């Protein structure tokens, strides 16, 4: 009754717009939130592809999308806080003493 | 007119392409975090571009 | 059917009265009546844990709705996931990590 | 059931650029929650009742509250974030808003040219996914596992205070 | 599919090496002791590394509708094993100068090889994204371990940010890939379709993002840009670890991705791939030119190489030599980097705080650590592909691939990419020979493993025939 197509494309909006919010913004903590919608979207599209097929796999893929959304927040949270911790400021382009 | 010996210097040419080449590569390496992602969206575009074109 | 739609209905029914409730509760409330340090590492710490631990606990639920199904294999299976679960909370333990008085 | 997927999918998107364009962090992790919430519904539309009922759980009940924990600690009280706004500015957002429709057109071109016999809702419970977890599937369960370990071992070494 | 004992079997290292996990978190539990958990994390390698024997002698098979284990599996799994006992070999000494906790290293980096061995064993979009997910994490860990030290936290965050979009990119590819296949096997990718209908739109984007996803994790053009500042910011033998453990494990299950799949021979993802190689070749050696530091140099060396495999790569579903190439290419390379950046890890040992710098200065080393300066100077020559080293055979393989397919262009680009590497790599080699202004057995072990490193390189460059002769016993199935 829904077609895959719609699925799909609700997924595609949701990892751009997480891609758009991960590009512009200069603090780190947005940075990481947009990591979260980008990745949530792609575990949203194994949900759709699963549930398409019938298949029990999609449901399982997004578990796992899901445990590396949860380690991937943990580890960006640790180094936020140490970032904040040893330089009191969370912009990201202060953060580029390497280049060349 | 022969004393600096030309051939050299159009052989010596590849060099200094390489050379400007690769200070004109080397500006892609700002150090900056968002530019980092901004790059690889851009590939991103590039490379399904690509595959939609061909 | 209709016993399903039924229960569609009185479950859409609860939800849109219970949060009209709530709302209409603060909005009788608000309309109503005349008018006139530093900040310590350990709890991120025990929320990352609850954040991971809450991860394992859903492979948990995964598995617990389907005992029978996996058989003797799958208590296996999940005996090694449980292991290794409190393998690493006795390391959280023993490294202090969950010991939050000095 | 369309209709909750469709309203659902709205408000998720709708949600998601409320939290991308937003100046304040807590603001933009309720909006944040609340296009999780719509995914999750967007779930339960298609039949992947453990889906949804995950991402309750998990995405909005745990990473969500780490997320908030993080914003108590910083104690953003203006501290060189709401000042700003440099991001509203068109020569920061315009470029990027340009190369992300870029993928999007592309990206949706590919999707409209697939074979389409639409999802059935269907749905897959829980015991389906138990039973194709730790049937199957387990290796990548005992690697999950590992994979979590890791991403505790690491966030305990990194976000320590000594 | 169920689990058999001799599938326990063809589970070895990897139960080997989650069983040394767990063994060396109980004795961090216990106590926590820098040798005793170094040891036990180099013990339990070394036992999976000696239970591929027993691996090969139960044979190719099928453990999950997951993991497939077959010689190419077992060969790939045995240059993850080496390269995380050297990056443990070479993590000691410079761990002996860290004053804070140092056994979540040999955790982490224990973890990072188990993800290595689950890409070597993939045959499944689950379990190549499982695996680079558990390469990524403790690598994350790992490039910001002295996170004290500023470089290491800016590196940490940026491979941390960039891992977690490439992997989000993968995973939406993956997904899309799904929708249209419809089968998650590596197998089934394309195989609904026939009669030219294999460049479906859907899989190919699909595909695309995937290459997105996995040209992040193999730094190639114009997913490269964070290598030289993640190699600089990461402790020395996280670099060591980084080129080439997560480099070969990707790029093994990437071969394997596309020699199964009835999708890898289009023409459309084989041109893009061919552009994505010419790029990488070309960029990776002109962007080493100015370099005057050794990490950096690396780096863009690790990009130009991996654009070297691409080619080899490429020409897998025209050729038949392609995985025997990638296996050659895979060995030297291995060998190479693990010499040159153990060199660069011995020379920054011990950790001398994180308020000091990590520098290695590379003029004049001969004339204080002439062992050490041989060996970097035979890694310099084996990374230009001059012959008398395993570098030049694995170009030599490459270039054989590339003629054999036809692939002219990126024959070309071989050949100019490898002479602007001998530019900058002899340069490193006569700063090292020019002229300027440890006491532990663990610090010898180090230098023994670069030693070793270094004869292996130079016998199989001037014989190659054992190298060939057990890469082409390493057949997966057919
Ligand atoms: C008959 C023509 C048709 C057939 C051609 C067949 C190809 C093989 C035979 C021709 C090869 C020509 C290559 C010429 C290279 C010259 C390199 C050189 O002179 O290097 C020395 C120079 C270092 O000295 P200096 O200038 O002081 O340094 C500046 C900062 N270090 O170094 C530098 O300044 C930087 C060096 C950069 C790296 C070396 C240059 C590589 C250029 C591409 C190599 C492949 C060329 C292919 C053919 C092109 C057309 C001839
Ligand atoms: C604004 C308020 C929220 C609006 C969105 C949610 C409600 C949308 C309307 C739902 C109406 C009920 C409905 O469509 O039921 C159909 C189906 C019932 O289940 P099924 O077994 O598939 O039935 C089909 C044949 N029996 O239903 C389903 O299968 C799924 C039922 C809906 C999904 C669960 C509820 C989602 C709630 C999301 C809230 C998001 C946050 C809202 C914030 C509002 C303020 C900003
Ligand atoms: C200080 C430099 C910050 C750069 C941020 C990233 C800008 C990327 C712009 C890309 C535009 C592409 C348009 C098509
Ligand atoms: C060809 C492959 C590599 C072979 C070995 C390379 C050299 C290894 C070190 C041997 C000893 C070198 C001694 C150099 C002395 C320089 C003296 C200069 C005086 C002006
Ligand atoms: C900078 C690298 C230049 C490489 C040039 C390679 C030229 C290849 C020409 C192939 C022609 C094939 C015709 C059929």
């Amino acid at each position: 009754m829904i077609p895959l197509q719609h699925g799909l494309i609700l997924a595609a909006i949701l990892f751009v717009l997480g891609l758009t919010g991960l590009v512009i913004r200069r603090n780190l903590l947005f940075m990481l939130i947009g990591l979260e919608i980008m990745i949530n979207a792609s575990a949203l599209a194994f949900v759709v592809a699963g549930s398409y097929w019938g298949q029990t796999d999609g449901q399982v893929m997004y578990i796992l999308a899901i445990s590396l959304a949860a380690a991937e927040a943990s580890i960006g949270l640790a180094l936020l806080l140490q970032l904040h911790r040893r330089r009191q400021n969370l912009n990201i382009d202060s953060v580029s003493e390497m280049r060349g | 007119l022969l004393k600096r010996d030309p051939l050299n210097s159009m052989m010596n040419i590849p060099a200094v392409l390489s050379r400007f080449a690769g200070k004109g590569l080397l500006l892609s390496e700002n150090g900056y975090l968002r530019w980092y992602v901004a790059s690889m969206s851009i590939g991103a575009v590039v490379v399904l571009a690509l595959l939609m074109v061909l | 059917s209709t016993e399903v739609i039924a229960h569609h209905w009185a479950f859409a029914i609860f939800l849109i009265v219970a949060i009209g409730l709530c709302c209409l509760m603060l909005v009788g409330g608000w309309f109503l009546g005349g008018r006139a340090l530093r900040l310590s590492a350990k709890f991120y710490l025990v929320a990352m844990f609850f954040v991971i631990f809450d991860v394992e606990a859903l492979y948990l639920f995964a598995w617990s709705t389907s005992i029978r199904e996996s058989g003797w294999v799958g208590f296996v299976e999940a005996a090694i996931f449980i292991f290794v679960l409190l393998a690493g909370l006795v390391y959280l333990v023993r490294i202090g990590a969950l010991d939050w008085t000095p | 059931m369309e209709f909750a997927f469709y309203i659902c999918g709205l408000i998720a998107i709708l949600a998601t650029l409320r939290v991308i364009t937003h100046t304040n962090p807590v603001h933009a992790l309720l909006y944040l929650i609340i296009s999780l919430l719509a995914i999750s519904g967007v779930f339960f539309s298609l039949g992947a009742y453990f889906a949804g009922a995950l991402e309750i759980i998990v995405y909005a009940g745990a990473i969500m509250v780490l997320f908030v924990f993080v914003v108590m600690m910083l104690n953003l009280g203006g501290s060189e974030i709401e000042q700003e706004r440099q991001w509203l500015k068109p020569q920061v957002w315009i470029g990027p808003a340009i190369l992300s429709a870029i993928m999007l057109v592309v990206i949706v071109y590919a999707i409209l040219g697939v074979n389409d016999q639409g999802i059935d809702g269907t749905p897959i419970s829980a015991k389906a996914v138990g039973i194709t977890l730790f049937g199957p599937y387990v290796l990548a369960v005992e690697l999950a596992s590992m994979l979590l370990l890791a991403g505790l071992v690491v966030a305990f070494h990194v976000g320590r205070e000594e | 599919m169920t689990i058999t004992p001799q599938n326990l079997i063809a589970l070895l290292p990897l139960l080997i090496v989650g069983l040394t996990v767990v063994v060396v978190m109980l004795s961090i539990a216990w106590r926590r002791n820098h040798f005793l958990n170094a040891t036990l994390s180099v013990i339990g390698l070394n036992a999976a590394l000696v239970s591929l024997w027993f691996v090969g002698q139960a044979g190719a098979m099928d453990v999950t509708p997951l993991m497939r284990v077959d010689g190419f599996a077992m060969l790939y799994t045995g240059l993850v094993l080496l390269a995380s006992l050297a990056t443990c070999t070479f993590a000691y000494p410079w761990l002996e100068g860290y004053n804070d906790n140092k056994d979540e290293f040999y955790l982490l980096v224990l973890i990072a090889a188990l993800g290595g061995i689950l890409l070597a064993n993939a045959n499944h979009l689950a379990s190549l994204f499982l695996g680079i997910e558990l390469i990524s994490l403790p690598l994350f860990g790992l490039v910001g371990y002295a996170f004290r030290q500023k470089r290491s936290l800016e590196a940490s965050i940026k491979y941390t940010i960039l891992s977690a979009a490439a992997s989000s990119f993968l995973l939406f590819g993956m997904a899309l890939v799904y929708a249209q296949s419809g089968d998650l096997s590596f197998v089934a990718l394309g195989k609904n379709l026939g009669d030219g209908m294999l460049n479906e739109p859907l899989l190919l984007a699909g595909f695309g993002l995937m290459i997105v996803g996995l040209g992040f994790k193999l730094s190639l053009v114009p997913f490269h840009l964070w290598t030289p500042d993640v190699y600089q910011g990461a402790p020395a033998p996280v670099s060591t670890f980084l080129a080439t453990a997560s480099k070969i494990a990707i790029f093994g299950v990437v071969m394997r991705l596309f020699l199964y799949a009835p999708v890898g021979d289009s023409e459309a993802i084989r041109v893009v791939l061919a552009i994505i190689a010419f790029a990488s070749i070309i960029f990776g050696n002109l962007m080493a030119l100015s370099q005057t530091n050794i990490k950096r140099l690396l780096g863009y060396s690790s990009i130009s190489h991996l654009g070297y495999l691409l080619v080899a790569l490429i020409a897998l579903q025209t050729g038949e030599m392609s995985m025997e190439a990638v296996g050659v290419y895979l060995a030297g390379y291995l060998f190479s980097s693990l010499g040159a950046f153990g060199v660069v890890s011995l020379m920054s040992s011990p950790y001398r705080g994180p308020d000091a710098d990590s520098l290695f200065s590379y003029r004049g080393l001969f004339w204080h650590r002439p062992i050490l300066a041989a060996v970097m100077t035979v890694m310099m020559l084996s990374l230009a592909g001059i012959p008398m080293t395993l570098g030049f055979i694995g170009k030599f393989y490459v270039l054989a691939v590339g003629v054999q397919a036809h692939l002219w262009w990126l024959v070309g680009a071989v050949v100019v990419g490898s002479a602007i590497g001998l530019y900058y790599y002899l340069r490193v080699a006569v700063s090292l020979y020019l002229h300027a202004p440890p006491s532990n057995w663990q610090y010898s072990a180090g230098g023994i493993v670069v030693l070793i490193s270094a004869l292996l390189v130079l016998v199989l460059g001037v014989w190659p025939q054992p190298l060939i002769s057990i890469v082409r016993l390493a057949m997966p199935l057919m």
